[PDB]
């Protein structure tokens, strides 16, 4: 488990590091523990949260790509074909350095 | 703070 997205994610300020990969495990684990709920597998990428939080961040936007989701016009889409076996490898990356 | 909509 080499991850690029989650090695750049680590090269934040440890503030901004916490905060990112604190909206990134949310957007993990409420996938994997509700694998049956659409509503999950979509983020709106103008919400504001994800905009202005997230997505400006060195890292973050590639470790949802590494998970598996895919970039729409409007939002990124965690699509039916993605396998929550690489959706919990980089879950279980981030945590990791969320504790380190 | 909604994070999906």
């Amino acid at each position: 488990s080499a991850s690029p997205a989650v090695a750049e994610l680590c090269q934040n300020t440890p503030e901004t590091f916490l905060e990112a990969s604190k909206l990134l495990l949310t957007y993990a684990d409420n996938i994997l523990r509700n694998p049956s709920d659409e509503k999950y597998r979509s983020i709106r990428i103008g919400n504001t949260a994800f905009s202005t939080r997230l997505l400006p961040v060195r890292g973050a936007v590639e470790c949802l790509f590494e998970m598996g989701f895919e970039e729409g016009e409007t939002h990124l889409i965690f699509p039916k074909k993605a396998s929550v076996e690489q959706l919990q490898k980089i879950r279980d990356l981030i945590a990791i350095e969320r504790s380190s | 703070d909604d994070l999906y909509g």
